[PDB]
RNA sequence: GCCCGGAUAGCUCAGUCGGUAGAGCAGGGGAUUGAAAAUCCCCGUGUCCUUGGUUCGAUUCCGAGUCCGGGCACCA
RNA sequence: AAUUGAAGAGUUUGAUCAUGGCUCAGAUUGAACGCUGGCGGCAGGCCUAACACAUGCAAGUCGAACGGUAACAGGAAGAAGCUUGCUUCUUUGCUGACGAGUGGCGGACGGGUGAGUAAUGUCUGGGAAACUGCCUGAUGGAGGGGGAUAACUACUGGAAACGGUAGCUAAUACCGCAUAACGUCGCAAGACCAAAGAGGGGGACCUUCGGGCCUCUUGCCAUCGGAUGUGCCCAGAUGGGAUUAGCUAGUAGGUGGGGUAACGGCUCACCUAGGCGACGAUCCCUAGCUGGUCUGAGAGGAUGACCAGCCACACUGGAACUGAGACACGGUCCAGACUCCUACGGGAGGCAGCAGUGGGGAAUAUUGCACAAUGGGCGCAAGCCUGAUGCAGCCAUGCCGCGUGUAUGAAGAAGGCCUUCGGGUUGUAAAGUACUUUCAGCGGGGAGGAAGGGAGUAAAGUUAAUACCUUUGCUCAUUGACGUUACCCGCAGAAGAAGCACCGGCUAACUCCGUGCCAGCAGCCGCGGUAAUACGGAGGGUGCAAGCGUUAAUCGGAAUUACUGGGCGUAAAGCGCACGCAGGCGGUUUGUUAAGUCAGAUGUGAAAUCCCCGGGCUCAACCUGGGAACUGCAUCUGAUACUGGCAA
């Protein structure tokens, strides 16, 4: 498959092994899948507040 | 794991520190093959004296295992400096004699290995003076230590004479080295320093108990590098032995369940549940060592990333200095706050070796949590 | 061999037995011929306690049906004279 | 499970008086009442076919104190029962425990009636009672408990109740905590203001 | 598998051997009679024939043969040596 | 746990066998436009994986490390 | 009383109207993942590898079948000390009993899994050519003999596993013989066919003192039954593929012989050449089936996890043996692959039992406690056995209940955010003040699941008998794993307990700042090109709440597979035209038949589940009683208009 990094930045490269879930981009045709940001070797995206549920960061510390 | 360990006999841990091929395991094997006889990695090896429970920890002696050796002789109680007669003081000897100090062994009985292969009174007391002298150049008694010497290998057979000698080593073992004080009382801390997966059981964490006890079941947090897991204990162990509760001081294998063997690598801590808290960021009074104390001798500044060698593992830091302070002189006594990679579990007060470079660099003791 | 007994139901911490004509190999909840009225352990004094319905009970007496102890002990309760 | 948060914003939402701050004073006007949502309150909605539906179920939610999930449990008892659907969902949501206590006048509000309840407070039929959505039968005693009798809050409580329209379908002994529900409520006697047919309507789709 | 239960297998062997032996004489004595009537003897056929009823009715009642297959030998072979006499 | 590799600007890479980082392709700035592309006028915009060392001076020599790949080891 | 029930929206265009897809609003789940996470109740928990499995346990029991006695406890001949009856202590099956052993029974049940299976299965309804341990009804029998062998001793083989030869012995083991009928064969005559005894108590009598005799209990053998269970047979129904049209030689039938509990190409011998197929045979792919579950106004569509019935499998392939029942999960033999043991000569293994491990995977639990309850095995019973079952641990996996406080409280504060800087808003929110304590924390009380069974006693039966025995009252002693139970009472203090998604339209709810077709968002339509209600942050609001989202999946909406309920001049769509077999359909009058059709009746349509009315857990979920429902199928007696068959 190929799928859609989502979020702002990520630490994905060459290998890294992921997770998958469904779901279009609908403006990358070929691309049918996202990757659930925050699980397995895919960090949440950093500095985030709202949705935080998705991109997989946890609850503000401070 | 079938035969009840009755808690007889205070546990002692001991292990050698020799150089490469000067006969350690020879020795670690010789101990037991004659206490087994007349009384009837790192290889743990066991055995039982009327007097003590020892628990030998037989390290390899190379340069590249120089790091889980000192986890190896950091829970170590009194180490057996077994230095062969035919070639005395070596790199490797003054290496881990070295180590066996910053480490802060309490202890340490020389061994004169390989006896036999010389016959002389002047040679072998000679190479005997000269370890004696070794041990004054790093703050040991030196002349108190006691100098056992004699064949690893003759105690392999059955020369009465040297088997003799070494049944006396084990003499000089109880004798020198007196009961330890151990931590029953506050709540109960292991740090893990080997993961195994015995089969048809799982994950099996193993290591000395830093404090308190492991009552079969109870609610154990596994603490350290990654995030944090809740387990709970189910039969501890004491060298294939079954055991009830599992004391501070001594060397234990807690079967852990529910985790598998990736998920809980060598560093982690089992803390129990609300004692411990990981941390990522901490100020800590560091105190740097000299040309004299074998650190560093240039300065340095933001930016350096050393080790942090804690109650197992080590893990890279970054160091940011206090403002007032431009770049850090060797052998200065100055705090810091430092933020490393891998979070580990830790509070204020812990004591830390800040090695690098593949050598010891500053001493430290951690004043505040952060994170 | 076709037997009476009590088939225990309901819910947890909570039997409701239903006795039943059934083969003696047949699993407990398992198949069975017929329901033969209900056994109510924690039912205490109410409205109801235990029904059976002692007339098909007759007919597989008469049919070699051993009934078992608990059971009997209710063919004793609902008794012929109480 | 509870709401427990600014139990006032809710009338200012609904545009009208939940008694959710039906206190022990009368008449409020310390929220601004009406056109004061929030901070966009002075905008006058398109208000849509479902905004008025859902507005409406929210309404009557934030009266009795129901969630969302136990509302849609109402609902589909109300649907499998007798009579006709829009009486019924008002009759089981008037059924309620904490809904009869506060109409006894035990207790000021509606959610003070529920903190007694919960706390073995109240004793319907000698049977003590913790939960609100207990259901009271027709023909049903509810009281207070001797050790609970009387005690500060309930008194003034109940002398708040003096002013109410007070049930028909319900009596209170007054003089001693000692009510009594009867009759499944009419549907000309609750409400003739909040509107059943669009709650009906909002679970239809 | 270990299991003390185990008595039922040698004792199945055990058992095997003895019935086994028994079915045997017993066919081998019904096979006398078909020779009988494959010979034409019908004297000596209706002789075979009442040396083995008593030892097929015998095994039958021991449960070794289900009286079903004793009634069936004694039912076509007298069809048979009787067809003939 | 250990040994051996790979990590050079946005992307793909040349660059050494210490002397002061380039190549192509992209991207930025001014003109033009609603904003672009084309067109014109200008620019590397880089923690040579991080840090330390030996050096006057290290991408380039020697340690310790992180991330990855590969090999060996790992039954209280 | 018992289904009172069917909603639409966005998007093709400049706009419309159609057509036509796509998408959303619902319900659902054995779900996973992200974030958050207090409690209780009831359920659920390896859907992928029928992958490989360390270790423990999952099936034993009967001394009232027997010879025994290896332990243990009592008793006795005798023994040694010494307080000579207080102790030491060898013999002794003689009792209580009970390893190993023979024998009986069970081990074919219970538990698991769904690989194989497109019918050798399942479901529905009938059927005849059967058997059926245990349980039970009826009627008789139960006479008299023998020979073996395990154990056990002697010796000896093998490392173990595991025997070998030679002796001794018992029985409800084994075996003739007597004995027989409404039993088996036969037309009958006639022929033949079985077995076991043990335990309790006992007056006379009889004792070579082994006991005979009496009696109750139980087991034994035969037959006919009953019930139950199983085998078998037929019809209908039970996935997709014609880009699979022919397949079949034990094949289709017959006759005879054998074979099975039983019919039968079930199997041979010969004979006839048939049999199946366009109402889809064969071949291919996929699949356990059903009651049901989900959805739906219904018809339908998807599914069949838990619960229950059936079927199939037990490392792989094959085979039989024992038995009432297997061609057998924790049996046997054989081969094979795979693991381990060895003294290398040979042996051991089968977790799709419960836990557990590795591996796979997005993904699924304790190497728990107990037989106290229900059920099973065995036994006279006591008891034993039981990973069935009952509980407990675990996981928000789901449903349901509750809590996280209630009332008062304007200075309408601080801070935050916004502004036309006048103010607003967060906001009765907070603090303040007054009460409250559920739920967790702590300390006390405390149900119910327990019925039985044992000891004793009186009575009525039994009987030669006030003895034993069976039954019923009646007394004492008692039986709980859950379990520091539910539940109540007391203690302290608001005290320990709120998140998640969303805010352009669909869709409930808006602004400010940061960025500038970049970074990003997106279910659809789409936003972002320096004034973004669409990105990121904040403020505010909305939704839901111990959860909230996302993803995957099914149905709905979708009358977009239309049977109910669509189309085909131009939107997708009349074969280029004809002839025509099978198939479908068929004018009109009379007769008959009654196939369809309809009416009635009876049988069945397992229980649960769904629905309705009640009952019980404080409510709910859940449990539960009765009822209706199970839209079906079959036989039976009618009707005869309409259709079909036959007739004129
Ligand atoms: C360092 C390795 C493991 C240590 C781990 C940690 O050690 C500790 O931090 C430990 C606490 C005692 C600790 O501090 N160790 C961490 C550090 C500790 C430093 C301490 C003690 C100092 O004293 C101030 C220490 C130098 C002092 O000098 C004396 C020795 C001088 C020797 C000089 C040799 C020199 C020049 C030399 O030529 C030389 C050589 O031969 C070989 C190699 N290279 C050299 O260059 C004596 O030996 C004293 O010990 C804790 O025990 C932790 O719990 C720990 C176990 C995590
Ligand atoms: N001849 C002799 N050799 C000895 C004696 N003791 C030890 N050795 C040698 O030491 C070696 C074993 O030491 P080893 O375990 O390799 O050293 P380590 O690994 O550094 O402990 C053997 O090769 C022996 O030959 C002795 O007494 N006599
Ligand atoms: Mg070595
Ligand atoms: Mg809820
Ligand atoms: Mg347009
Ligand atoms: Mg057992
Ligand atoms: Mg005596
Ligand atoms: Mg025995
Ligand atoms: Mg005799
Ligand atoms: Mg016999
Ligand atoms: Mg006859
Ligand atoms: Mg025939
Ligand atoms: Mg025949
Ligand atoms: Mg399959
Ligand atoms: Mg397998
Ligand atoms: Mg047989
Ligand atoms: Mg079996
Ligand atoms: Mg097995
Ligand atoms: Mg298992
Ligand atoms: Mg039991
Ligand atoms: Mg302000
Ligand atoms: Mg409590
Ligand atoms: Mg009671
Ligand atoms: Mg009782
Ligand atoms: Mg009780
Ligand atoms: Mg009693
Ligand atoms: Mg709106
Ligand atoms: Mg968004
Ligand atoms: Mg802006
Ligand atoms: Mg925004
Ligand atoms: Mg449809
Ligand atoms: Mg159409
Ligand atoms: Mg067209
Ligand atoms: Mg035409
Ligand atoms: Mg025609
Ligand atoms: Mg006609
Ligand atoms: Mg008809
Ligand atoms: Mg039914
Ligand atoms: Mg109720
Ligand atoms: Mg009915
Ligand atoms: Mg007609
Ligand atoms: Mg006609």
């Amino acid at each position: 498959v190929t799928s859609y990094i989502g979020g702002e930045g990520h630490n994905l490269q060459e290998h890294s092994v992921i997770l998958i879930r469904g779901g279009r981009v609908k403006d990358l045709p070929g691309v049918r899948y996202h990757t659930v940001r925050g699980a397995l070797d895919c960090s949440g995206v950093k500095d985030r507040k709202q949705a935080r549920s998705k991109y997989g960061v946890k609850r503000p510390k401070a | 794991s079938k035969e009840k360990f009755e808690r007889t006999k205070p546990h002692v841990n001991v292990g050698t520190i020799g150089h490469v091929d000067h006969g350690k395991t020879t020795l670690t094997a010789a101990i037991t093959t004659v206490l087994a006889k007349t009384y009837g990695n790192t290889s743990h090896v066991e055995y039982d004296t009327p007097t003590r429970h020892y628990a030998h920890v037989d390290c390899p002696g190379h340069a590249d295992y120089v790091k889980n050796m000192i986890t190896g002789a950091a829970q170590m109680d009194g180490a057996i400096l077994v230095v062969a007669a035919t070639d005395g003081p070596m790199p490797q000897t003054r290496e881990h004699i070295l180590l066996g100090r910053q480490v802060g062994v309490p202890y340490i009985i020389v061994f004169l290995n390989k006896c036999d292969m010389v016959d002389d009174e002047e040679l072998l007391e000679l190479v005997e003076m000269e370890v004696r002298e070794l041990l004054s150049q790093y703050d040991f008694p030196g002349d108190d230590t006691p100098i056992v010497r004699g064949s690893a290998l003759k105690a392999l057979e059955g020369d009465a004479e040297w088997e003799a000698k070494i049944l006396e080593l084990a003499g000089f073992l109880d004798s020198y080295i007196p009961e330890p004080e151990r931590a029953i009382d506050k709540p109960f801390l292991l740090p893990i320093e080997d993961v195994f997966s015995i089969s048809g059981r799982g994950t099996v964490v193993t290591g000395r108990v830093e404090r308190g006890i492991i009552k079969v079941g109870e609610e154990v947090e596994i603490v350290g590098i990654k995030e944090t897991q809740k387990s709970t204990c189910t039969g501890v162990e004491m060298f294939r032995k079954l055991l009830d509760e599992g004391r501070a001081g001594e060397n234990v294998g807690v079967l852990l369940r529910g985790i598998k063997r990736e998920e809980i690598e060598r560093g982690q801590v089992l803390a129990k549940p609300g004692t411990i808290k990981p941390h990522t960021k901490f100020e800590s009074e560091v105190y740097i060592l000299s040309k004299d104390e074998g650190g560093r001798h240039t300065p340095f500044f933001k930016g350096y990333r050393p080790q942090f060698y804690f109650r197992t593992t080590d893990v890279t830091g970054t160091i940011e200095l206090p403002e007032g302070v431009e770049m850090v002189m060797p052998g200065d006594n100055i705090k810091m706050v430092v933020t490393l990679i891998h979070p580990i579990a830790m509070d204020d007060g812990l004591r830390f070796a800040i090695r690098e470079g593949g050598r010891t660099v500053g001493a430290g003791v951690v004043a505040k949590v952060l994170s | 061999m076709v037997t009476i007994r009590l088939a225990r139901h309901g819910a947890k911490k909570r039997p409701f037995y239903q006795v039943v004509v059934a083969d003696s190999r047949n699993a407990r909840n398992g198949r069975f011929i017929e329901r033969v009225g209900f056994f109510n352990p924690i039912a205490s004094e109410k409205e109801e306690g235990t029904r059976l319905d002692l007339d098909r009970i007759a007919h597989w007496v008469g049919q070699g049906a051993t009934i078992s102890d608990r059971v009997a002990a209710l063919i004793k309760e609902v008794n012929k004279a109480a | 499970a509870r709401y427990l948060g600014p139990k006032l914003k809710l009338s200012r939402r609904e545009g009208t008086d939940l008694f959710l701050k039906s206190g022990v004073r009368a008449i409020d006007t310390k929220c601004k009442i009406e056109q004061a949502p929030g901070q966009h309150g002075a905008r006058k909605p398109r208000l849509s076919d479902y905004g008025v539906q859902l507005r409406e179920k929210q309404k009557v939610r934030r009266i009795y104190g129901v969630l969302e999930r136990q509302f849609r449990n109402y609902y589909k008892e109300a649907a499998r029962l007798k009579g006709n659907t829009g009486e019924n969902l008002l009759a089981l949501l008037e059924g309620r425990l904490d809904n009869v206590v506060y109409r006894m006048g035990f207790g000021a509000t509606r959610a003070e009636a529920r903190q007694l309840v919960s706390h073995k407070a109240i004793m319907v039929n000698g049977r003590v009672v913790n939960i609100a959505s207990y259901q009271v039968s027709p023909n049903d005693v509810v009281s207070i408990r001797e050790k609970a009798k009387k005690q500060s809050r309930v008194k003034a409580a109940l002398e708040l109740a003096e002013q109410r329209e007070k049930p028909t379908w319900l009596e209170v002994d007054a003089g001693k905590m000692e009510g009594t529900f009867k009759r499944k409520p009419e549907r000309s006697d609750l409400s003739a203001d909040i509107n059943e047919h669009l709650i009906v309507e909002l679970y239809s789709k | 598998n270990i299991k003390s239960a185990k008595k039922r297998a040698i004792q199945s062997e055990k058992a095997r051997k003895h019935n086994a032996s028994r079915r045997s004489m017993m066919r081998t004595f019904i096979k006398k009679v078909y020779a009988a009537i494959e010979a034409g003897d019908k004297a000596a056929a209706q002789k075979a024939f009442n040396e083995m009823q008593p030892i097929v009715d015998r095994q039958a009642a021991k449960g070794l043969i289900h009286k079903n297959k004793a009634a069936r030998h004694k039912a076509n072979l007298t069809a048979q040596i009787n067809k003939l006499a």
